[PDB]
């Protein structure tokens, strides 16, 4: 599915999943064990940074809007990485508008 | 894309579609806005069909 | 997942469970649950020594029900070291399978076929097998008993008059049991599977270890052309909503806009008029709606880490 | 403040709490359908806490539903596994003894072998995997190089 994958997380590996159906929707990334886990509410990102195609490194950064809180995702297949990049773009895009119109209103 | 919407083109879609009414109602003011609703509901396939 | 990818998953472990142990079992389950595996990895989660994962391997992988990749890995901080996956290719596989079970069941009928034979004759002493046409001629001047040439002894007749019922019990028994394969196999020629590599194993990978030292990631070196044998296979949306003020001020854009477009192909002032005498060119209601206001309410109540990132 | 053991304030007791809570063959059936990875429990630490483990895990082993590694001096259970296929056993050995003396022919040949007896082949032989003075400088750096319109 595109809403679940393998990711590493502070040089843990789990599995990073996106939970959409309890608003407002959040991240959620699980180490294998259990022992760690780890939940962003995607309403504080700002702005969402992607490794280039070019480079060997798979890493996904979720700044938070404000010393900002930093988020990091290290991916291991390159479509994985893109299917989680396009989903997790749409949701930061249309939590970003509704941010917008709730100011501007 | 931007697409730009009135009360008047609101108020005649929910006159024209009753079930965009019925998934309005029950949702605008439980679990999200309603800017994020009209979002949602040209993003879906129901917008689509 | 995909249903054909159920399908075959099924097929798989049907066949490592009933024509192989049970270890082999565990280490193919292992791989199917989980992506391309490594050496380590797999020795952790099934706590077996490398000896016993020998065999184990090395059968899967004559069989081609696990298929092999070596490639060099640099860690940061310790020299690198060549670790090998474990993978599945389904259409190897499949394959395998698929003969595998039509020489069975042919082994099996042309066993059947040769039993249906006469059954020949032995020879006690140098254990020799002679057929009916070529005891023939070895039979005594006499013509009571057949003699063996090396020996010169009669012969005695040969095994396997009896097994005519067993060996058909035992194919009838044998398609009954595979019965399942068969079945899988159906379905999957009936869809299209597309082969798997190491690379497109790992999109699917559940990390085995929390710090698993192998890494999981497939980076091809730059303008290798080295081939190795079968080593190849063949928007946004934003929505806007306007209020009475943003309708007022569109009109009011829009019409700044007419003017600046009318401007823009308007002619300029030289050309609308003769300038040839110019110098030549060169360096309260407020109240009334309260008193308003409260004189209806009286009427109605008397009525009532740092690199390189890019942006998206 | 251990984390071994458990305080129950109704009668204030401190009880032994057991790795994995496993006291019948549904809670062991559960537990090893609810793992997420394919690492076995030890029966090592199985059995504590459980007067008799090797019964139910054989009873399990003959119904098929759970995969059980034994040791070698002696069958004794060690880490187990969710069977998550059908019967362990439903082949015979005079069936899994010709399956082990069927050998496979070679790799580039088995798909043309296939096509030969009529069975559709699932692959192709990989031999056929085809691989596959400038005028005005003053301008310099401004010329955005609109090649295609
Ligand atoms: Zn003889």
């Amino acid at each position: 599915m595109s809403h679940s994958g393998a990711a590493i997380f502070e040089k843990v590996s789990g599995i990073i999943a996106i939970n959409e159906d309890v608003s407002p929707a959040e991240l959620t990334w699980r180490s294998t064990d259990g022992d760690k886990v780890h939940t962003v509410v995607l309403s504080t990102i700002d702005k969402l940074q992607a490794t280039p195609a070019s480079s060997e490194k798979m890493m996904l950064r979720l700044i938070g809007k404000v010393k900002p809180q930093r988020h990091m995702f290290s991916f291991n297949n390159r479509t994985v990485m893109d299917n989680i990049k396009m989903t997790l773009q749409q949701i930061i895009s249309r939590y970003k508008d509704a941010d917008i119109y709730e100011e501007k209103r | 894309v931007n697409v730009n919407l009135s009360r008047e083109k609101i108020l005649n879609i929910f006159e024209n579609y009753p079930i965009v009414k019925k998934a309005y109602t029950d949702n605008v003011p439980k679990n999200f806005k309603e800017p994020e609703f009209w979002a949602r509901f040209f993003s879906s396939k129901l917008f689509r069909k | 997942d995909r249903p054909i990818d159920d399908i075959v998953k099924n097929l798989l472990k049907f066949v490592v469970r009933g024509f192989y142990g049970g270890s082999f079992v565990l280490v193919l389950d292992a791989i199917l649950f989980h992506s391309v595996l490594a050496e380590d990895d797999l020795k952790q989660l099934l706590s077996i020594n490398k000896t016993e994962l020998g065999p184990l391997i090395a059968r899967l992988r004559s069989d081609r029900l696990i298929s092999i990749h070596k490639q060099r890995e640099y860690p940061p901080n310790s020299k690198s070291v060549e670790r090998v996956y474990y993978y599945v290719k389904y259409p190897h596989a499949i394959d395998a399978i698929k003969w595998k079970v039509h020489q069975v069941v042919q082994r099996l009928k042309d066993d059947l076929d040769k039993n249906s034979e006469p059954n020949g004759y032995m020879c006690p002493i140098c254990l020799t097998k002679y057929t009916q046409l070529e005891a023939v001629q070895l039979l005594n001047f006499d013509r009571t008993e057949f003699l063996c040439s090396l020996c010169d002894e009669p012969l005695v007749e040969d095994d396997s008059g009896k097994k005519n019922k067993e060996k058909q019990d035992k194919l009838n028994r044998l398609m009954d049991q595979i019965q399942p394969i068969i079945d899988s196999l159906k379905k999957i020629d009936d869809s299209r599977i597309e082969e798997n590599t190491f690379e497109i194993a790992l999109a699917r990978l559940i990390p085995p270890q929390n710090q698993s030292h192998a890494a999981y990631t497939y980076n091809p070196k730059k303008g290798s052309t080295m081939f190795r044998p079968g080593d190849s296979a063949p928007a946004t949306l934003h929505i806007n909503i306007t209020t009475a003020s943003d309708e007022v001020a569109q009109r009011e854009l829009q019409e700044r806009q007419a003017e600046e477009k009318r401007k823009q192909n308007a002619v300029p002032e030289w050309h609308k008029q003769s300038t040839i005498g110019k110098t030549a060119l060169g360096r309260e209601e407020r109240e009334n709606e309260k008193t308003l206001n409260d004189y209806y309410a009286a009427l109605a109540k008397k009525q009532a880490l740092e690199d390189e990132f890019e942006d998206v | 403040k251990l984390d071994r053991i458990e305080f129950d304030p109704k009668k204030g007791t401190f009880k032994y709490l057991s790795t994995y809570d496993v006291h019948s063959p549904s809670e062991l059936l559960k537990l090893l359908r609810s793992q997420v990875t394919f690492k076995g429990i030890s029966c090592k630490d199985l059995k504590d806490g459980w007067p008799q483990c090797d019964e139910t895990i054989n009873q399990l082993e003959e119904d098929s539903k759970i995969l059980v590694l034994r040791t070698k001096k002696d069958k004794t259970p060690r880490y187990v596994w969710y069977n998550s296929g059908g019967n362990l056993k439903c082949i015979d050995e005079e069936f899994v003894k010709m399956w082990e003396n069927v050998q496979l022919p070679q790799f580039a040949e088995l798909p043309r072998k296939l096509q030969d007896l009529g069975l559709k082949p699932a692959s192709v032989d990989p031999a056929t995997i085809k691989r596959q003075k400038i005028t005005n400088t003053h301008m310099t750096g401004i010329l955005k190089d609109y090649s295609h319109r």
